[PDB]
RNA sequence: GUACUUC
């Protein structure tokens, strides 16, 4: 669901590279490897840990009881 | 006059049959619809069935079989039957042609890859 | 047979001890001896052509040679006849 | 090298495509489901409940009325009825009509309930004359993703907006709030001889073998009953019969030779007959026509056969009293007795029969291994919406037998006046329960 | 062997019977035949002292098949195509009218 | 448990204040112990753990 | 009827079935398998059929297993030859598989069934109707797409992958051989590298999941629930995985397994979680 | 015709019943009165042979 | 061995391979008193069964 | 009462 900050093994600071992540495989065609790495992770629990998030919150906000449609 | 419909017989024809003691027989095949029954001149007779016809679609085989029925013979026009009889009349080898579409086969070259 | 009220059971078993001065190959004499054999089992097929002209049966049972259900199963003429005439019929 | 999608997954997460939706095999895997129960509108002749209705059978009673040895012979008027059409259309709602939505409905507590509108042919005389009228019979709960509901053709993205799921299956009843799946169920080979062999055959047969070899049929409503062939040490053959909950033992002749003219060489010749040297042959069919002839001998021909099947089986289907022994006895037989081949199949109704009770002997003679009835030789499956249309068939005649046994009791009584008029219609049909929904 | 044929018609006149196995045909009375004109239909009836015919030709399904007949000798060795419409039969008898009210 | 059909309770809840740790600086969360595939024979979970080792290497 | 038979191979999974009594009582459909749930109208099964060559039902007077009666579903119309049905058995192949055949549905029952061995009455079996099962499988001449049923792979041998494929005694081959698994077992990776009762015992597990029913919470109204937080997708999976969509439903997450015996609070069937990993949310749901 | 031990008609299209079980050198037929018999019919032989199915034995399966 | 029965018009037609198979399953050549079968067997531990 | 699940 959520990004999942403050990884249980490692513990960096992996809340934020999130978006920049997005924007790396928006307008810079690097692929997973050197751009992944580009962000500062270098542990092997944080490589999976932000390349296995798969971000389901966009499907928990396409229904708000407080906004017509 | 059961039951209502179109038509009763009119028209016959005569058979001519001498009943010889080599022997002239009757010749019955069987055949679907789409058939050349009008536009074939030519038909192989050959021994136990292996042929081929060769016509449009050229897919074909002649069956035999051996292994009942009786058939009316129209001698004349009032009564339009007769019942056919030597001593009632039996056969030999009745035909059935069939439609054996050759299968294309044995293509081992691409489903075999390394 | 602990609980089912042991009776007349599907196989039944007993073992035989034997001297030390009979052999294995008198053994199988007994074996043949006591072993029961089903009088079905000396025929070779059951042709009979069941006649008509006043009902008329004829029983025509074919049979092994000699040397086949003599020497297999160890009966001949005084007991096979006696069988088939006492008890077949 | 099969690298996980993340621009595409983002993309489909920020919006549905408004076309048809990705991923299309996992609205196929509910393929059973939905075209079970969309099968019963789509198709020919209305589908399956509206070809189930047409033949469903036409039921008549009479009334204490009399009209004017003949005279004392008539009883009574003939008053007729049954079931039309029968048809579900689309759910709604009222205080115009406004349009419901699943979501609303499970949020309701309640079940997903349309309506179902009911036609009557009702006739009288014969036909003289005919007081058409419908009446709706109720709800009729539905799934999702079928006919009923709004979700056929609805875009993944209005379905979002509908306050469902993105990649919503459907196929699945809700009631009283809570979900609800109808199991699929196990059936047998439809419409093919299975030889069986078991000794329950002989626990109630008296003095019976262990063969056997049944047929189950199947109407085109995909309604159905059960005849099975067992086998007799003594050298007959009989039918057993599957009612309410009761079974009928019937010889093979009395109900072979009922359905049309067949009692000639037809019979014997239908057996195998590429050689006569083999007498197993000639032993049971000699002893099964012996068995047939030293019961009646004053039985020769189908119409006398039928009168007396139509007269052991009067009163069992409650067919009476204006359909004769002639009438009543082509009903229940065609309704019986492999009814798969449907009406007017008695041309080759004798060759399938023949067929069946050949591979009985076949089978007997030890040339045919016998099969399993858990095996996947014959593993049929019913995917529970097509039940669901047969109960519906099933249950729907109830209605038919309360407005007749309704008929009935108000003759009892009298002050029956004529039913000729609308509101005396109006006023026993209102007598008549009418809620099927619950 | 290949054989030419020379005969042809637009109108059939013989018909091939099937009543059962073994007909001793006594050939003592003459029964009728209705034909029509679909297409590829006939029908006859008979009656006897204690027989009556009754032949269709495949209702369900005769306007897609269709039987020839022919002869050939010796000399011959060549068959002539003969529409052969087949009919299958059944022999009825007269033991209807009763019934019980 | 996993898709590979081993299953098990957690024991007691333990920190990494005295669990083995890595010479990169991980520290192992779960752990399973080896005494199980001499007779569950759960050797998917080795040749998914080389898989998964790569697969996320 | 617990144990299995190897004629249910690729029509229901033999790997998906839970333990205790319903022991091979319940076991769901294979992967791609599919049912026809209608009777495609032709009207020309027999109009193809007794035009081949089929001898009329009312003109064969036969019987026995020395001629091979073509059933039709419900309906007869004779018996033949038994070479007949021989090139018959390939005949409606190569018509059926072929697109120029208006009268010839995809969806349709072919069987063929030798008379030795003694065994069932032989025929030609032709079916489609209701309750009917199918799956897909490859036609090496003129290769092809088509589908079998209950019936065709009981007496004609298939080929389940391209390397074990031989001359003239094979009439069709399977695309990938783990359409036979489950949805839980084709999930599962390797399951090859693992044992059957793994896959019973696993089977219950994938089944017993706390994972997310759907994006409709807010818009629910069941008795209970249940929903986790740290959803992930595996590393490893099949191409399933995506066909399905199951990305829009996570259910587990993944964590680093440590196999040793360090804990010692563990025997073979216990398990131990790091307070950390509990601080973080490991598995946190509610 | 005769096959086996039964004779047909054909003048009703049926079978009769046994000839020894009635009055014999005349016998009617089922549904309609004809004349019959010519009293000739055959000598009434007939075969039947076990398929040898239900003999298992040691030597019915050393012949093998 | 062949034997030759005779009987009377008041029966018809009867079974003749079963009422002899019957039979032919019921006549014993020996009757040894509730025993069938004997075997031979190997012996164990050189004690000869 | 009917169904479902835990070793
Ligand atoms: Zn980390
Ligand atoms: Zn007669």
């Amino acid at each position: 669901m959520i990004v999942p900050v403050r990884c249980f093994s490692c513990g960096k600071v992996v809340g934020d590279k999130w978006e920049s992540y997005l924007n790396l495989l928006q307008e810079d065609e690097l692929d997973e490897g050197t751009a992944l790495s580009r962000l500062g992770l270098k542990r092997y629990c944080c490589r999976r840990m932000i390349l296995t998030h798969v971000d389901l919150i966009e499907k928990f906000l396409r229904y708000n009881p407080l906004e017509k449609r | 006059s059961i039951p209502d419909g179109f038509k009763k017989c009119k028209h016959l024809k005569n058979f001519p049959l001498n009943g010889d003691n080599k022997q002239q027989q009757v010749w019955l095949i069987k055949f679907p619809s789409n058939v050349d029954i009008s536009k074939l001149k030519s038909l192989p007779v050959d021994f136990e069935s292996s042929t081929t016809m060769t016509i449009d679609k050229h897919d074909y085989k002649i069956m035999d079989d051996t292994d009942n029925m009786t058939l009316l013979v129209p001698s004349e026009s009032k009564e339009s039957l007769k019942i056919a009889s030597t001593a009632p009349l039996q056969f030999d080898k009745v035909f059935s042609v069939s439609e054996t579409a050759k299968i294309p086969a044995i293509d081992y070259s691409k489903v075999r890859v390394p | 047979i602990v609980m089912t009220a042991s009776a007349a059971i599907k196989t039944p078993q007993m073992t035989l001890p034997i001297w030390n001065d009979v052999s294995d190959e008198q053994a199988d004499t007994f074996c043949k001896s006591i072993s029961k054999v089903l009088l079905s089992e000396v025929i070779d097929k059951v042709i009979v052509t069941e006649t008509t002209g006043a009902r008329s049966y004829v029983i025509h049972m074919r049979f092994f040679d000699n040397n086949e259900y003599s020497e297999e199963y160890d009966v001949s003429k005084e007991e096979l006849q006696n069988v088939i005439s006492n008890q077949f019929i | 090298t099969a690298d996980f999608r993340t621009l595409e997954r983002e993309s489909r997460f920020i919006n549905p495509p408004k076309d048809k939706s990705a991923f299309p095999l996992l609205q196929e895997a509910v393929q059973p489901h939905i075209g079970s129960f969309n099968a019963l509108t789509e198709g020919p002749d209305g589908g399956l409940l509206n070809l189930g209705v047409k033949d469903i059978g036409e039921k008549v009673i009479f009334d204490g009325k009399p009209l004017n040895i003949s005279n004392s012979g008539y009883l009574g008027n003939k008053l007729s009825v049954s079931v039309e059409q029968v048809s579900i259309a689309k759910p709604m709602s009222n205080d115009v009509e406004r349009k419901v939505y699943p979501s609303e409905s499970r949020q309701r507590l309640t079940s997903y309930r349309g309506k179902l509108l009911l036609k009557l042919k009702w006739s009288v005389n014969n036909g003289e004359e005919n007081l058409f009228e419908v009446r709706d019979c109720g709800g009729l709960p539905v799934m999702l993703q079928s006919n009923r509901c709004h979700l056929n053709k609805m875009s993944p993205y209005e379905l979002v907006q509908h306050k469902e799921e993105s990649d919503e299956i459907g196929g699945y009843f809700i009631v009283n709030g809570i979900e609800k799946l109808i199991r699929m169920l196990i059936v047998q080979r439809r419409n093919h001889p299975m030889a069986i062999i078991r000794p329950s055959f002989a626990n109630r047969g008296a003095s019976y073998s262990h063969y056997g070899i049944q047929i189950r049929s199947v109407r085109p409503d995909q309604t159905s009953q059960t005849n099975v062939l067992h086998y007799l040490n003594d050298g007959q053959v009989t039918f057993r019969f599957s009612w309410r909950k009761n079974e009928y033992l019937v010889p093979v002749v009395m109900i072979l030779k009922a359905l049309c003219h067949t009692s000639d060489r037809e019979i014997f010749d239908g057996i195998i007959g590429n050689d006569v040297k083999d007498s197993f042959l000639t032993d049971r069919l000699e002893l099964l026509l012996r068995g047939f002839k030293k019961r009646y001998p004053h039985l020769q021909n189908r119409t006398q056969v039928l009168q007396y099947l139509g007269d052991k089986f009067r009163v069992v289907f409650q067919a009476s009293p204006d359909q004769s022994d002639l009438e009543v006895g082509q009903e229940v037989l065609d309704r019986i007795v492999l009814v798969h081949l449907g009406k007017d199949g008695s041309q080759d109704k004798f060759r399938m029969l023949l067929f069946m009770i050949r591979k009985l002997y076949s089978l007997v003679a030890g040339e045919c291994s016998p099969d399993n009835p858990d095996a996947t030789q014959h593993q049929e499956v019913l995917l529970g919406g097509f039940l669901y249309g047969m109960i519906l068939k099933e249950k729907i005649d109830e209605y038919l037998q309360n407005i007749i046994a309704q008929v009935r009791m108000d003759i009892n009584r009298g002050m029956a006046i004529n039913f000729k008029d609308k509101r005396y219609m109006s006023r026993v049909l209102m007598r008549v329960n009418e809620n099927i929904g619950s | 062997s290949e054989i030419e044929i020379e005969s042809v018609q637009d109108q059939p006149s013989v018909a091939v019977g099937s009543f059962f196995k073994g007909f001793r045909a006594p050939s003592d009375t003459t029964f009728d035949l209705y034909k029509k004109k679909e297409k590829d239909e006939f029908v006859l009836h008979g009656e006897n002292e204690r027989l009556e015919y009754e032949g269709y030709t495949d209702s369900s399904s005769q306007a897609s098949n269709q039987y020839v007949v022919g002869l050939f000798n010796p000399e011959k060795k060549s068959i002539q195509l003969y529409k052969a419409p087949v009919l299958v039969s059944k022999v009825v008898s007269k033991s209807s009218k009763n019934l019980r009210g | 448990s996993s898709r590979h059909g081993q299953k098990g309770v957690c024991s007691r809840k333990w920190p990494t204040i005295d669990m083995p740790f890595s010479e990169t600086g991980i520290q192992p969360d779960i752990i399973i112990n080896p005494h199980a595939f001499p007779s569950r024979m759960t050797i998917g979970m080795f040749v998914e753990s080389l898989a998964g080792k790569a697969g996320a290497l | 009827v617990r144990k299995l038979l190897p004629e249910s191979w690729g029509f229901l999974c033999p790997v998906h079935t839970p333990d205790g009594s319903p022991c091979g009582l319940l076991n769901h459909f294979a992967h791609k398998c599919r049912i026809s749930t209608q009777q495609s109208d032709v009207s020309r099964i027999p109009s193809i059929l007794y035009s081949l060559g089929v001898a009329p039902a009312s003109h064969t007077f036969a019987a026995g297993p020395s001629l091979c009666c073509v059933q039709i579903d419900g309906k007869i119309i004779g018996w033949v030859s038994h070479e007949q049905g021989k090139i018959i058995a390939d005949t409606l192949r190569y018509w059926k598989v072929e697109g120029k055949t208006p009268g010839l549905p995809i969806d349709l029952e072919i069987g063929y069934v030798p008379p030795s061995t003694r065994g069932q009455y032989p025929g030609l079996y032709l079916f489609g109707g209701h309750s009917r099962m199918l799956r897909p499988v490859r036609y090496l001449p003129l290769d092809k797409e088509d589908i079998v049923g209950p019936f065709e792979q009981v007496y004609m041998n298939i080929a389940v992958t391209p390397q074990e494929i031989q001359n003239n005694v094979h009439t069709h081959v399977e695309f990938t051989p783990t359409n036979i698994l489950s949805i839980l077992a084709n999930l599962t990776p390797f399951s090859d590298f693992n044992q059957s009762p793994r896959n019973m015992y696993q089977c219950q597990m994938g089944k017993q999941t706390m994972g997310t029913p759907g994006v409709a919470l807010c818009h629910r109204s069941d008795n209970k629930l249940y929903r986790l937080q740290t959803g992930q997708t595996p590393i490893v999976k099949a191409n399933l995985y995506d066909d399905y969509g199951m990305d829009n439903f996570p259910n587990g997450f993944n964590a680093v397994v440590a196999v040793i015996s360090y804990t010692g609070y563990d025997m073979d069937d216990a398990m131990i979680i790091n307070k950390s990993a509990d601080e973080r949310g490991f598995g946190y749901g509610t | 015709s005769v096959v086996g031990s039964l004779i047909f008609c054909l003048d009703c299209g049926d079978l009769l019943e046994n000839p020894n079980a009635v009055l014999g050198s005349n016998v009617e037929c089922s549904q309609c009165k004809a004349i019959y018999p010519k009293s000739q019919f055959s000598n009434l032989k007939v075969v039947t042979t076990t398929a040898d199915d239900a003999f298992p034995s040691s030597l019915r399966a050393k012949k093998s | 061995c062949e034997f030759k029965l005779e009987l009377a018009a008041d029966t018809e037609k009867l079974l003749m391979v079963n009422i002899v198979e019957e039979i032919c399953r019921k006549s014993i050549i020996r009757q040894i008193p509730h025993i069938d079968r004997c075997v031979h067997p190997e012996p164990e531990n050189g004690k000869r069964v």
